[PDB]
């Protein structure tokens, strides 16, 4: 029932509701989209590695 | 072990208490004698009242009939839920009379008022205030059962210590209001000097106070309450001789000791002020 | 006088109550200076008058403005040093007798920080300027802070026995700021002792400057 | 209770008399009355001395009532002195 | 008709308790009410009273203006005998200063609708501090007004432009969407004689006297004080060179500053001496 | 519609409180200022370095939360789903009884080893030579809690960060003592061990530095009780002097 | 005094001043020194200064 | 609507604990009184109702007026019926809880509820509806039970001195198995 997340930029901020996917739809170790703005997360990015791998 | 009913040690007036039951005066009150009437609240902490907030509670009384009052408790209960709504950390804690002396019909609001609360504070407070003290004086009902067997348990009202302390926002708040006139550069004796003057001014008036009284039952017109005439010869009977010889001596030592502390100090002053005068003329030469 | 009493104001107005990390350095003069921040930089403000300016010129931990930066109060020292005293916590209780009888092995070292210690008098009186510091040194493996533990059962000092590898904190050059708070908490604590364990893990040989 | 509280120091002779009971009998009848909690206070048997911290407070009446008015009385003007000098003091001292 | 800079806008001190109190109550996150009077003018506002909001659980929106609420309070005020119209809103930004957000600006306009003359108030609990109050209230400018290029407002008083605003505000749009209000203080004399009661300590604090034990050890502490900061001064008066820094003096001094400390030792150590001398010899006389 | 109406809170971790209300505690970025909390969060409840929120905006206290999680805490810790019985585990059996008696007899009855007059076993590595399969035996041993167990390769610990190859082994005794009852078990514990460091690289500095954070952490100035670790290691002769000693 | 009180009121109202150390100078008041964190950078100078 | 301040002054003598009343003379009359209270504050949520025992060792005022009918329903439930009705005493302390007022606006109505034979004089009885007069008061009375000769008079006349342009009414409810309720609903003290 709580959000926990860390920024790109050695920044970590929480919130108290998830956002528009419900924990059940997250899980530990993500990387998602969280508003610049309102330091909100938005959305959640699929997957990349990095190029070297692909 | 009767006594379940914590005993009210003392109650804290806040200024926006006073601020909120002075414009109910004004405004219900200002041209006529009418006194003005409310309902306290707050939280009560180990026996102390924190009277945090109070709302007006339209009064009437009638210039005839003083056993007749009209106070209703529709708009008092829809306040309580309505307050408490705002701020659920208070609750009711007393009922406060705006004028100079009480009324045989406290009881009644009382009796009626602890029905909301099982210790409830009744405090007076004068909004034209002429002594030199605090305008608010604290009471709680007491059952006394008078050894006299005619008289059923009557309640009576009790004093209880008022304070007035204002929380950092209210203390913040009454600065700003009092910046106009209240004065915090006083050295700390001129207060105490004042102080103890005005003390000197409350004994000596109460003395002739008692004295009047003493003539008045002379006359035969007052009797008085057994207990506050013990009280009174009490403090006659706990009089210490000011005419005690090792006593004197100790009056003489002490006062040697801390005029000679006080010589100390105004030698030092002495070092100090010459020094710097010295610097001014060094400063003002050069 | 009446108004010069709102001279509070200005107190009132400074203090405000967001006050920021800071660092006091040096000041050009009265009512000016240049500081030592948090933020990695440094920046140059005034001063808040309403304040004890003699209060600690070498260093100390005052506040500054969101916007203006600018020293507002000045608050007790406040450190990641964690609580040196912590009494039962950070108590050996280890018999002064540790792993063998080094009856001078190690013992008489021992007694002569003692003696820098509680015997101040005598080690200024003679003026034989008891030694500064005790950094061990010994073959891997003889309890390597046993006998420094011991000297914390024994002793009537605060300890700070910290780890010669926590000094690397994430945040960048934060690591140097925490090791001059060590010395700073060990002064102003009491007349204790602390102890850096590890010393080669931050006293290194060579450097690699890139 | 005949007595002011600044003479609560009364002989033990007195109280024999008074009492018409022996010496050993008035200090025994003495340490009980102050054992009991009925009285606090002293006795020195070097000149046979009972400084009692022993004051009550009650039954009185109108001849006590006005004696209490001429004490009043009294201690007006000693406060009505005080106050005449402080304000006679003042003059030459707020001026400057 | 058009909006003068010469309106004011009154706030009862009642009022102003109200809003310090409760905003310091919320000041984590940001608390909003309703002032509760009537129009005095085209150019004056009286506010008398305020009653706090039940907050809903967003700490950042101002959307949740229950009315069902407002009419109840209303009603019941009306039978308080006080039916005084709801004349303006408060809301606090603590430490954020005064000035209008979106969402703020938004609840302004859906209140401008029902009365033009709305006032929103805010208020900081924080930075409103002993002695001063920040405070400050602002209402907003027609956006058809400001696309034409005309001024808001026609100035026949300087009143409006006393108060230098905050850049914040220059910031967070004033002047371009909105404007500030002029604020001063209704005061009763009644309210000022029962405020003075306020800070008067009991007549019989000075009475309370110092036990002599106690006092004789602070001033035994207090002698051997003066005899550290004498010895101090007297190194710090010779010490000192041709050539003194007064710079350096200010960053560190002898004892911090010897001299400075002297005289406050002995300032208080006559302070109390001498009420402690007053109090047992006036006791003496009246008693 | 109103869910994302609000703003998240910046987490810090306090320093100490120096007035009634003034507290001074360092966000999770950096610089630390002092301020105060909510009139109702149970000021006492906030502890010398407790982990809350802020009011980012305004950075003021809020609401506190546990310590931290280290995500790849979680990701070292449930992991393994091994579900490997004694059955068939193998060639080993004197060794699996010893290595019951090595850690599981420690937290059956302790005070055995105490009425013995020593300590219970502090931490034991496995030796083997390469292909032995020891890493079959802790995944056995998984077997007595499945949930009170800790599993990390010693390798995946590393990493290039400024200083966080430290943090994980933080991390890792932080969420240990967490948990009293609990074993720790590091594979390929000879990588992060080795010989010691003769200034050949960057990292042998920073690597050294953590092989040290691990052996302070082990036995230094703390006891990890009720709670043992089992390494393994193919070569024991590139083993560091020191993580041999009886102590580590 | 009081006057002077009232205007470091808004003296600490006014952003600080950064500190700085002069690398290279140029002429014509033209000034390239180390920024703490950041680095240098090209300006120029004050209107008092030598 | 007008804002109206009614006391419900109940009676708790004897004469209500009839078993030929209703069911029960007493649960009559509280059925009465809580249709009374319900009635008046839907009327207007601002009304006020109170309550008033007449009999017993003195007239006691348990609810003073109030428009929670829960604490009305509560003190009904928890009544002891019992004694002498003091109408005189009864009436007094009915004034004395009628100026129980918060809105100052509203107006006094007095209810009162005859069950017991009155043995007060005529002039007194005058004398009290005369100070209602006033104080401007408004009184109901509600004679019920079985009408011994001389009560009906006597409410007669204390109506006729309270009598005030037609403000004060009184109703006779003859002795039936007719609930009080039904009798007091086509009365004037609903309709105003």
């Amino acid at each position: 029932k709580c959000v926990v997340l860390k920024t790109s930029t050695r920044q970590t901020i929480f919130l108290p509701v998830v956002g528009l996917v419900d924990p059940d739809k997250l899980k530990p170790g993500d990387l998602v989209g969280v508003n610049k703005d309102s330091y909100l997360i938005l959305d959640t990015l699929p997957s990349e590695y990095d190029s070297r791998v692909k | 072990q009767i006594f379940s009913s914590k005993s009210i040690e003392k109650v804290v007036v806040h200024p926006l208490v006073l601020l909120s039951i002075v414009d109910h005066y004004n405004r219900v009150a200002r041209d006529t004698k009418k006194r003005v009437i409310g309902v306290l609240l707050g939280s009560t902490f180990k026996g102390t009242v924190d009277v945090t907030n109070s709302y007006a509670v339209p009064f009437e009384e009638d210039d005839k009939d003083s056993s007749i009052w009209f106070l209703d408790h529709n708009y008092h209960e829809s306040m309580f839920s309505m307050f408490r709504r705002i701020n659920a950390k208070e609750h009711v804690v007393g009922w406060y009379s705006t004028g100079p002396k009480l009324r045989e019909n406290d009881l009644d609001v009382h009796r009626l008022f602890s029905d909301y609360v099982p210790n409830p504070v009744l405090v007076i407070i004068d909004v034209q205030p002429e002594e030199l003290g605090i305008p608010t004086k604290a009471y709680y009902a007491v059952e006394e059962v008078k050894e006299n067997a005619t008289q059923k348990s009557q309640k009576v009202f009790v004093h209880v210590p008022s304070e007035i302390a204002a929380h950092e926002v209210e203390e913040i708040g009454v600065e700003h209001l009092l910046r106009d006139v209240k004065d915090t550069t006083i050295s700390t004796l001129a207060t105490e000097v004042t102080g103890k003057l005005g003390a000197l001014k409350g004994l000596d008036a109460r003395l002739r106070e008692i004295r009047s009284y003493l003539e008045l039952v002379i006359q035969e017109k007052l009797p008085l309450n057994h207990e506050i005439l013990y009280h009174l010869q009490d403090v006659f009977n706990l009089l210490p001789n000011l005419s005690v010889l090792e006593l004197v001596k100790a009056f003489a030592v002490k006062t040697n000791d801390m005029m000679l502390v006080i010589y100390l100090s105004s030698l030092i002053r002495s070092v100090i002020a010459l020094h710097n005068l010295i610097n001014n003329k060094m400063l003002n030469k050069e | 006088k009446r108004e010069h009493l709102r001279a509070q104001e200005e107190v009132k107005r400074i203090q405000s109550v967001p006050l920021v990390i800071g660092q006091f350095m040096e000041m050009v003069d009265q009512n000016n200076g240049i500081v030592g921040s948090t933020t990695g930089s440094n920046y140059y403000v005034r001063i808040l008058s309403t304040i004890n300016r003699e209060l600690l010129k070498p260093s100390a931990s005052v506040a500054l403005h969101r916007h203006s930066n600018a020293l507002v109060d000045v608050l007790p020292p406040e450190a990641d040093s964690s609580i040196s005293l912590l009494s039962q916590s950070e108590k050996p209780d280890v018999s002064y007798n540790d792993i063998g009888g080094c009856d001078i092995q190690k013992q008489e070292i021992r007694e002569a920080v003692e003696l820098p210690l509680t015997h101040h008098d005598l080690y200024k009186q003679i003026g034989i300027d008891p030694p500064r510091g005790v950094l061990l040194y010994g073959p891997p493996g003889t309890g390597k802070t046993m006998l420094a533990k011991a000297v914390a059962n024994h002793t009537t000092a605060a300890f700070i026995r910290v780890v010669g590898s926590e000094f690397v904190q994430k945040y960048l050059g934060e690591g140097p700021r925490m090791v001059r708070d060590v010395f700073r908490l060990a002064k102003e604590n009491a007349p204790a002792i602390i102890f850096i364990d590890e010393v080669d893990a931050i006293a290194t040989a060579r450097f690699d400057a890139q | 209770f005949n007595r002011p509280a600044e003479d609560r120091t009364i002989p033990l002779k007195v109280i024999a008399e008074r009492t018409r009971l022996s010496i050993e009998d008035v200090e025994y009848l003495l340490m009980k009355s102050l054992s009991v909690h009925l009285i606090e206070g002293i006795i020195d048997q070097m000149e046979g001395t009972v400084h009692v911290s022993w004051v009550q407070p009650r039954v009185l009446g109108i001849p006590q009532i006005t004696s209490l008015r001429d004490r009043l009385d009294s201690w007006l003007g000693k406060v009505n002195t005080a106050l005449l000098s402080v304000e006679a003091e003042t003059p030459d001292l707020v001026a400057s | 008709p058009t909006l003068d800079t010469s309106e004011q806008v009154y706030i009862s001190s009642l009022a102003l308790l109200k809003m310090l109190k409760h905003g310091r109550a919320g000041v984590p996150m940001e608390v909003m009410g309703l002032m509760l009077g009537e129009f005095v003018d085209e150019y004056t506002v009286k506010v008398v009273d305020v009653f706090a909001m039940p907050q809903s659980g967003t700490g950042v929106s101002v959307e949740a203006v229950d009315p069902v609420f407002q009419t109840n309070m209303l009603d019941m005020l009306k039978q308080i005998g006080r039916p005084e119209m709801v004349v303006g809103w408060y809301h606090s930004h603590p430490g954020f200063g005064c000035w209008l957000s979106g969402v703020d600006i938004n609840t302004q306009q859906s209140f401008e609708a029902l009365n033009q003359r709305a006032v929103a108030v805010v208020v900081d609990p924080i930075q409103s501090v002993k002695g001063k109050v920040v405070m400050d209230a602002f209402r907003l400018i027609n956006p058809q007004t400001m696309m034409l290029g005309q001024e808001p407002r026609q100035t026949t008083s300087n009143l409006g432009h006393l108060n230098k605003p905050s850049i914040q505000a220059l910031i967070h749009g004033l002047n371009r969407h909105y404007y500030s209000i002029a604020i001063n203080y209704r005061k009763n004399e009644l309210e000022e004689k029962m405020l003075l009661n306020l800070h008067k300590k009991k007549w019989n604090d000075g009475l309370t006297l110092k036990k002599f034990d106690v006092h004789s050890k602070t001033n035994e502490q207090t002698v051997q004080e003066m005899l550290g900061l004498a010895i101090k001064y007297n190194k710090a008066v010779q010490e000192e060179d041709e050539l003194t820094p007064e710079k350096l003096v200010i960053a560190k001094v002898g004892r911090q500053d010897a001299k400075k400390h002297l005289e406050e030792h002995v300032s208080n150590l006559m302070s109390s001496n001498i009420i402690q001398t007053l109090g047992t010899m006036l006791d003496t006389v009246i008693f | 519609l109103k869910s994302l109406q609000s703003v998240g809170q910046i987490i810090g971790e306090v320093l100490r409180p120096l007035d009634d209300e003034r507290l001074i505690v360092k966000a999770s970025s950096g610089p630390r200022y002092v301020v105060g909390c909510r009139s109702k969060v149970d000021k006492e409840k906030l502890t010398s370095g407790t982990r809350v929120v802020l009011d980012m905006t305004t950075l003021t206290i809020m609401r506190a939360l546990p310590r931290e999680v280290d995500p790849v805490v979680y990701n070292m810790l449930h992991e393994d789903p091994g579900n490997i019985s004694y059955s068939a585990v193998g060639g080993l059996s004197d060794q699996i009884r010893e290595l019951r008696e090595s850690i599981e007899l420690p937290l059956m009855n302790p005070e055995l080893f105490i009425r013995v007059g020593i300590k219970p076993p502090k931490g034991v590595l496995l030796y083997g030579p390469p292909g032995t399969g020891k890493t079959l035996l802790a995944r056995a041993i998984a077997s007595n809690i499945d949930a009170n167990f800790l599993k990390v390769v010693s390798s995946a610990i590393i990493d290039k960060y400024i200083g966080e190859s430290a943090r994980l082994i933080r991390e890792m005794f932080n969420y240990a003592r967490e948990h009293q009852p609990c074993i720790i078990f590091m594979d390929e514990i000879d990588a992060i061990g080795g010989r010691r460091f003769s200034e050949g690289t960057s990292a042998d500095r920073e690597i050294q530095r953590t092989l040290m954070e691990l052996l302070n952490q082990l036995d230094g100035f703390d006891q990890l009780g009720k709670v043992k670790m089992i390494m393994a290691t193919n070569r024991p002769d590139v083993l560091d002097p020191a993580l041999l000693r009886p102590g580590r | 005094h009081v006057r002077a009180l009232k205007e470091e009121l808004q003296l600490l109202q006014e952003p600080g001043s950064y500190v700085g150390e002069v690398v290279k100078v140029m002429g014509k008041s033209k000034v390239l020194v180390k920024v703490h964190p950041e680095g240098k950078y090209v300006v120029d100078i004050d209107k008092n200064i030598d | 609507m007008v804002l109206e301040a009614t006391m419900i002054c109940i009676d708790n003598s004897e004469w209500m604990r009839n078993g030929d009343y209703s069911p029960n003379r007493f649960q009559a009359l509280s059925d009465a009184v809580n249709l009374i209270c319900g009635a008046k504050t839907q009327s207007n949520p601002e009304n006020t109702v109170g309550i008033l025992t007449m009999a017993g060792k003195g007239v006691r005022v348990l609810v003073t007026p109030t428009s929670d009918l829960g604490k009305i329903l509560a003190c009904m439930h928890g009544l002891d019926i019992g004694g002498e009705m003091n109408l005189a005493a009864g009436i007094q302390v009915a004034q004395l809880a009628l100026k129980h007022r918060q809105n100052k606006k509203q107006q006094q109505r007095i209810i009162v509820f005859a069950g017991s034979p009155v043995n007060y004089d005529k002039k007194v009885l005058e004398m009290i509806g005369r100070k209602l007069k006033k104080n401007s008061v408004a009184l109901d009375v509600v004679d019920f039970g079985e009408d011994e000769e001389g009560k009906s008079e006597k409410l007669e006349a204390l109506v006729a001195a309270v009598n005030n342009n037609e403000t004060s009414h009184i109703v006779h409810v003859p002795p039936g198995g007719i609930a009080l309720s039904d009798v007091l609903i086509s009365t004037p003290i609903f309709t105003g």
